[PDB]
């Protein structure tokens, strides 16, 4: 359909298109599938490339083919902040990137970008108490996929997040593919 | 007439309205939770106007933030979800809670090849922090490459009238754009 363009950019520029985030990482426990799938959202289809250049040429190639808009995170220019590791001490949740496993290790950036210092808590009351209750707010997500951002935004739909989190499962089945 | 819009919306996004609406009437038929109905203000797309030259860059800048729901506060925001999830309904819903919103004070560059995208939207000032949240950080740039310069040097997302995007952190977005605010206009025209 359109992923037939996706391989097309992997082919054209052979060693320089890693693929979309779903392919490069996975949530450790089945538990966190719903929280990780809520935090990553659109960035699960966000094509990770090596340079801003290959980024640019991929967008040009796409326009020619007259295909749907894609996002490229260029590892060469991606401007991310270092994970605040002091948050590993919060007595309720744990950082979201500590629950994702990726590979290769150098795409580490694309992850610090999608995740930042996001947090994953147990229930809704907990995610709220430590997102809004502190002097500094923290993006926080509960296991049912309800999100409390630093901006005040709040979101959910536990039933849709559930169906969406099954992509991680079909993705494992392709480890045997 | 009205169905022309919905077709451009996808069952995914629609199910979150149809559902967010069943919860609203449910509180109504039972006569419980008033603060909620007294504090729900509609979606982002039904609460602002802009000139047709900016339909494309405004629409893509916002994607589906176009359906975030303006509500009075965090408590009206949560009660709608509690029941949304309890009734196990087709997600999803995102809330812009007026009582809670926190948007960063930014000054735009005195540049003459870019304009603040928000200075081109008409909206009720009661609803300010919300539109500032969705649009308060994106410029409309003169060319694909001006976007690059500005989005690199300064902390602002950039986008051309034709939709090519470059984020303040490096992300590149682009592709072929066909031809929602459009039909939101046509339908506002009947009523």
């Amino acid at each position: 359909r359109k992923a037939e363009i996706m391989e097309s950019i992997k082919r054209l520029y052979p060693g320089s298109v890693y693929g979309r985030l779903i392919d490069l990482c996975q949530p450790t426990q089945k538990k966190y599938q719903i929280a990780v799938t809520k935090v990553l959202g659109k960035n699960m289809d966000a094509i990770i490339v090596d340079s801003e250049k290959t980024g640019r040429d991929c967008i040009q190639y796409i326009k020619e083919q007259r295909g749907e808009p894609e996002t490229f995170l260029p590892l060469d220019y991606l401007e991310v902040k270092p994970t605040d590791e002091k948050l590993r001490e919060l007595k309720g949740a744990k950082l979201v990137i500590d629950v994702i496993r990726y590979e290769p290790p150098h795409i580490k950036k694309a992850l610090q970008y999608a995740c930042g210092n996001a947090l994953v808590c147990d229930n809704v009351e907990d995610a709220r108490r430590i997102a809004f209750g502190g002097h500094q707010r923290h993006k926080t997500v509960a296991l049912d996929g309800t999100l409390f951002q630093k901006s005040g935004v709040i979101s959910g739909g536990a039933s849709d997040l559930k169906a969406k989190a099954r992509r991680w499962d079909e993705k494992a089945v392709d480890k045997l593919k | 007439k009205q169905q022309l819009l919905r077709a451009a919306t996808g069952k995914a996004i629609l199910n979150g309205i149809d559902s967010i609406n069943k919860v609203l009437e449910h509180f109504r038929r039972k006569g419980i939770n008033q603060h909620v109905q007294n504090g729900y203000h509609g979606i982002v797309m039904n609460n602002f106007e802009c000139e047709p030259a900016f339909y494309t860059c405004v629409e893509v800048t916002a994607g589906n933030r176009l359906f975030y729901h303006i509500v009075d506060s965090d408590e009206v925001s949560t009660k709608i979800l509690m029941e949304f999830n309890k009734m196990n309904l087709p997600g999803e819903v995102t809330f812009l809670p007026l009582n809670k919103l926190d948007v960063r004070d930014t000054a735009y560059p005195e540049t003459n090849d870019a304009i603040p995208m928000i200075s081109k939207l008409r909206y009720n000032p009661r609803f300010d922090k919300a539109f500032k949240h969705v649009f308060g950080k994106t410029l409309i740039c003169r060319s694909m490459e001006v976007s690059t310069q500005l989005a690199r040097a300064f902390t602002m997302d950039c986008i051309t009238l034709e939709g090519d995007q470059v984020s303040h952190r490096g992300a590149l977005t682009g592709g072929y754009y066909d031809t929602r605010l459009e039909l939101q206009k046509d339908v506002r025209k009947a009523e």
